[PDB]
């Protein structure tokens, strides 16, 4: 529909024989966004994962599974 | 407007189609290009840049074309100077858009109005930048369309004559600004606005005054707002406000009638107080007529029981993560259409058994984490709704007997990490008693989970009367033994059930005439007694009921005897599964393997010369192994000796035999190991008994001459049973005896 | 030492593949995010190679 953006925790730059397309967290270890509600002890970070190379940014709370 | 066709065309930028959209980098051939633009047709269109100065925007793509688009969205870009940004967009060949996104940290400049000529169309925009920046209150000139407004540029204040355009503007978003106090004058120029996000502020002292006019939101958000206390009527305004949210705040308290004025309320919620707030005021939530969803954790100690009195209509409620002790017992009265209740987390002993007494809806239960210490029988006696229910990581030691009769809904029940012990004596386990636990009437459960406490017994009720089961977890309790009536279970359904990490030192498993069992990590012993089991690990035994379950028992390893310790169960063969015998002879040790019935005296000290008194063998034992290697007897004793008389094997090799009887040799016979002995021959009555019995004889001074005849012709022709024929020696020189006729002895 | 808002499944099928468990269903913590904002758990690629799995707060234009 009309304005249906989607916001993520954590912005980050899709790029580019072949080529590779990437996902690379836009900051190192950048607070995360709307994490103002998650307990004073989560302390959320964003970070880098991988699968060695680059494959998306996702935004990492500091508690039990 | 702009396919792959535009995209294959230079040498300009490059673009190249993935996924199922066109990622166009400009120049084609840079490290870090000033541009990357985005492009899925029909959708939207991402513009990414990476600028110095204003002038780098020439670099752009030439008459590209893009047509049609809902969404713009610009990243780390440069404000167009004294340039509509719409220029840009024009330039790119874009057409109405629906929402622009404008987020950088390089702006070069301050937002102004001009920038946003031509945009006036727009439902949707969004400013963002963590740089020091100052937003005009004249920028949003004419926005008649905009019906989502967010910006993010620590916005310290907003004077009122921004919205003055925004009629249509129907929600809010300015989360993490710096606003200090609401706006004044600002419901009136936006009459539909329904989202007003406020959070991450420091909206401190708000008051009733501050909403004034805002009988058109139904949602506010206020979250994470350093908020000590609110006055009575800050909502007093928000007459048809639906979704409040007090969250991260410093509450040390709140006052009564809070919201009272608010009887639309669909949901409140108040999570993760950054300081201890003791309890709620009374009704806080009381007389409600339409609040569904409640989330509290604010380290709440206590609670009203009036506090959701005449809410009926509550349909969850989040209690976790607080420090409740207990609850009050008229607390869910009325919540009729409650469905998850979940005080999971706290300091709960007790519920007061009238609790869930008209919950009668109530689905998903959560009490897991607290210091409950048993299930009661009236506590669950109205929940026949609820299908799952947990417990785990309590203290729970007493399940009640008809504490689980009318929950005939549950499906999924977690009692895990307990002290449960189903307080069974031990002997009626032995006695195979026809006993259920508590959970016998749930007949149509799914998945029972008593990990980590102390079940002693596989239970009658899991197996016979759980046709469905399909998750079972006894892993971590204290079951010592297993019979095969222990893996005999009636379910139809993929059922897995998990054994690991108890005390089963020994799995009796008989020869006899779809469940998957785990039994990894286990202190079994491997003596005779687990013969069959062993067998049937391998592809050796499989005994009917064999092929009804599945075993998992890679990890499973003996821990005694030191010998066979260390070694998996497929590894080992059954005959090192022996059973000592303590009765035995003195300097002689003994064993029984049950893989052949065969009792093995060992008497391998070096200092008998008589055969020592030997224990009977058993009406069911089949061999006897007598092993007296390496001594220096002298005499055997009579076939008759007791004990003796049961013999099958007679290992006497490196001893002192001088002559051997007929009657010195035992009836049941099968070996006779008389290598290395004194023996210089062997009456012709010895050999008649000698015919299948394997037999040694080398290293005998044999006496070969006319009175040997008789065995000089044994050996020609029992070469089978002579494993040592070739070795047999004569002493009337040196020669082989298989070197000599029935002549050179005999003349 | 950590909990992602998106439960997922990380393979190794012939590359090392992230994969969401419960795509399209709500986050965890799904209450706690700011009001407008609605969590959902998306599958992402690279190259088709799930290489990802994380929370969109999606925001329709709509209450
Ligand atoms: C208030 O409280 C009520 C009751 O407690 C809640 O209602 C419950 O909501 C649950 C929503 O998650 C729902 O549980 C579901 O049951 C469905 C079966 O009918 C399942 O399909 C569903 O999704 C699952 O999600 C898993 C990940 O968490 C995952 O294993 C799996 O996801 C796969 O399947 C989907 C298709 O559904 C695919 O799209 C996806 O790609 C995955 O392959 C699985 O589907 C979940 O199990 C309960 O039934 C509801 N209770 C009822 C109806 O009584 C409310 O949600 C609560 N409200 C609030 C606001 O908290
Ligand atoms: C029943 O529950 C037990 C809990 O102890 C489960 O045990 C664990 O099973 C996993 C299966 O992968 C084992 O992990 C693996 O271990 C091997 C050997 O070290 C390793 O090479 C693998 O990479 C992986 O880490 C684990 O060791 C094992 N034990 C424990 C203590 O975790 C068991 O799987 C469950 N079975 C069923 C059927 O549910
Ligand atoms: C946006 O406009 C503001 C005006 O409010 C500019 O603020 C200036 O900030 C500097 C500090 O770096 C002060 O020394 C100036 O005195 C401020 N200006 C005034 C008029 O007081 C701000 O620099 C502008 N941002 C830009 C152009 O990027
Ligand atoms: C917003 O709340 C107001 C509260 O007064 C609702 O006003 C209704 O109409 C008049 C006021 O003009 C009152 O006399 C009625 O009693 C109100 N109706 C009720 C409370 O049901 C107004 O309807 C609400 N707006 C929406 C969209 O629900
Ligand atoms: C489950 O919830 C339903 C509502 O969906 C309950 O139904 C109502 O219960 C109230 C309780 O006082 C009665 O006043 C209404 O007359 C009932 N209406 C209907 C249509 O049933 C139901 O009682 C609850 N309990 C069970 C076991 O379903
Ligand atoms: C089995 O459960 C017990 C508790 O039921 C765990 O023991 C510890 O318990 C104390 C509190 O009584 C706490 O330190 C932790 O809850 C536990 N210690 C830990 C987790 O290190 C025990 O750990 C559990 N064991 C298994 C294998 O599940
Ligand atoms: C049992 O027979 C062994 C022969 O293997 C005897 O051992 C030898 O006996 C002679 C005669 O006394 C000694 O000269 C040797 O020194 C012995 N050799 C050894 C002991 O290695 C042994 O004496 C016999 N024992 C009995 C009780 O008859
Ligand atoms: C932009 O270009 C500069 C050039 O030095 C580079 O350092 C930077 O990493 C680039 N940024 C991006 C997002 O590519
Ligand atoms: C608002 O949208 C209307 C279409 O409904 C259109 O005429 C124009 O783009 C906008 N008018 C304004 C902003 O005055
Ligand atoms: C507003 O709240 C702050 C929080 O500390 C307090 O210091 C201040 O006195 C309050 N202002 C009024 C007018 O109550
Ligand atoms: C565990 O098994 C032992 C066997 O010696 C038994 O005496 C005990 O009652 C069981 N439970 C606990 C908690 O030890
Ligand atoms: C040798 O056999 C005798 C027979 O009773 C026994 O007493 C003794 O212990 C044995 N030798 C050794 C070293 O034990």
């Amino acid at each position: 529909v009309g304005g249906s953006d989607e916001r993520f925790l954590c912005r980050s730059i899709r790029k580019l024989k072949q080529a590779i397309q990437i996902e690379e967290c836009e900051g190192a270890d950048q607070p995360c966004d709307f994490a103002a509600n998650f307990p004073q002890s989560y302390n959320p970070i964003c970070k880098q994962h991988y699968t060695k190379i680059p494959s998306c940014c996702k935004c990492a709370l500091k508690t039990g599974l | 407007s702009f396919g792959r066709d535009a995209c294959s065309e230079d040498g300009l930028c490059q673009c190249a189609p993935i996924m199922s959209e066109y990622e166009i980098i400009c120049p084609a051939n840079a490290e870090n290009p000033t541009f990357r633009l985005t492009i899925q047709p029909k959708d939207y269109v991402q513009i990414m840049c990476n600028l110095t100065d204003t002038t780098d925007y020439q670099q752009l793509p030439k008459k590209l074309r893009i047509g049609e688009v809902d969404r713009v969205q610009m990243r780390r870009c440069m404000l167009p100077g004294h340039t509509p940004i719409a220029s840009i967009l024009d330039y790119l060949g874009i057409v109405s858009p629906t929402t622009l996104i404008f987020e950088s940290d390089n702006l070069g400049m301050n937002i102004t109005r001009q920038h946003l000529d031509r945009l006036h169309g727009l439902k949707r925009f969004r400013f963002t930048t963590r740089r020091l920046t100052h937003i005009p209150a004249n920028l949003l000139t004419d926005m008649r369309n905009l019906s989502h407004l967010e910006l993010r540029a620590n916005i310290e204040e907003m004077p009122s004559h921004l919205f003055d355009d925004l009629e249509n503007l129907e929600s809010i978003e300015f989360g993490s600004n710096k606003l200090r106090q609401m706006p004044r004058g600002i419901f009136g120029k936006m009459p539909k606005l329904k989202q007003l996000n406020l959070w991450s502020n420091q909206l401190h002292n708000l008051t009733k005054h501050d909403f004034e006019g805002a009988t058109s939101v139904l949602g506010i958000d206020i979250h994470d707002n350093g908020i000590e206390q609110l006055p009575h009527d800050v909502f007093a305004h928000l007459t048809n406000v639906t979704d409040i949210n007090l969250s991260a705040n410093l509450f040390r308290s709140l006052p009564q009638g809070l919201f009272d004025h608010n009887k639309h309320l669909n949901e409140v919620r108040l999570m993760n107080n950054r300081v201890p707030l003791a309890t709620l005021p009374s009704r806080l939530f009381a007389n409600q007529p339409e609040l569904q969803i409640l989330r509290l954790r604010a380290e709440l100690q206590s609670l009203p029981g009036d506090l959701f009195e005449h809410s009926t209509q509550i349909t969850n409620i989040s209690l976790g993560d607080n420090l409740l002790k207990t609850l009050p017992a008229t607390l869910l009265e009325h919540q009729v259409n409650l469905l998850s209740l979940d005080l999971s987390n706290n300091r709960l002993t007790h519920l007061p058994d009238s609790l869930f007494a008209h919950t009668t809806n109530l689905t998903d239960l959560r009490l897991e984490d607290n210091l409950l210490t048993g299930i009661s029988g009236d506590i669950f006696s109205n929940l026949g709704n609820l299908v799952t229910l947990v417990m785990s990581r309590n203290r729970l030691r007493t399940i009640d007997s008809r504490a689980f009769v009318s929950t005939n809904g549950l499906r999924h029940l977690h009692l895990d990490h307990n002290d449960i012990d189903l307080q069974q004596p031990l002997l009626d386990i032995m006695l195979q008693t026809q006993i259920n636990s508590p959970f016998g009437y749930m007949h149509g459960l799914l998945t029972l989970n008593l990990r980590n406490n102390s079940i002693i017994f596989v239970y009658n009720d899991w197996k016979n009367t759980m046709l469905q089961l399909r998750e079972l977890d006894l892993s971590y309790n204290n079951i010592s033994s297993l019979g095969y009536e222990d893996l005999a279970f009636l379910s139809q359904n993929r059922l897995h059930v998990n054994m690991t990490h108890n005390k089963i030192r020994r799995i009796a498993l008989p020869e006899d005439v779809l469940v998957h069992v785990d039994l990894n990590d286990n202190p079994l012993v491997c003596d005779c007694t687990i013969l069959w089991f062993i067998q049937l690990v391998r592809g050796v035994h499989k005994p009917q009921y064999s092929r009804q379950f599945k075993l998992r028992t890679d990890r499973l390893v003996c821990s005694q005897p030191n010998v066979l310790e260390g070694t998996p169960v497929r590894q080992i063969e059954p005959q090192t599964l022996i059973c000592p015998l303590d009765k035995c002879p003195r300097g002689c040790n003994c064993h029984v393997r049950t893989y052949d019935k065969a009792l093995v005296i060992n008497c391998h000290s070096g200092n008998l010369t008589h055969v020592p008194r030997l224990p009977n063998l058993h009406k069911n034992m089949q061999l006897m192994e007598l092993h007296l290697e390496n001594n220096t007897l002298l005499r055997l004793p009579s076939a008759n000796t007791p004990g003796y008389e049961s013999v099958t094997s007679l290992h006497l090799a490196g001893n002192n035999l001088t002559s051997i009887d007929v009657d010195q040799l035992p009836t049941n016979l099968t070996h006779l190991d008389i290598s290395w002995n004194h023996l210089q021959m062997l009456n012709a009555t010895v050999l008649g008994f000698l015919n299948w019995r394997s037999v040694k004889l080398s290293g005998n001074p044999w006496m070969c001459d006319c009175t040997a005849k008789p065995l000089l012709l044994f050996t020609q022709d029992n070469f089978e049973r002579i494993g040592d024929r070739n070795e047999m020696m004569c002493v009337n020189a040196p020669t082989r005896m298989v070197e000599l006729s029935t002549n050179d002895i005999c003349p």
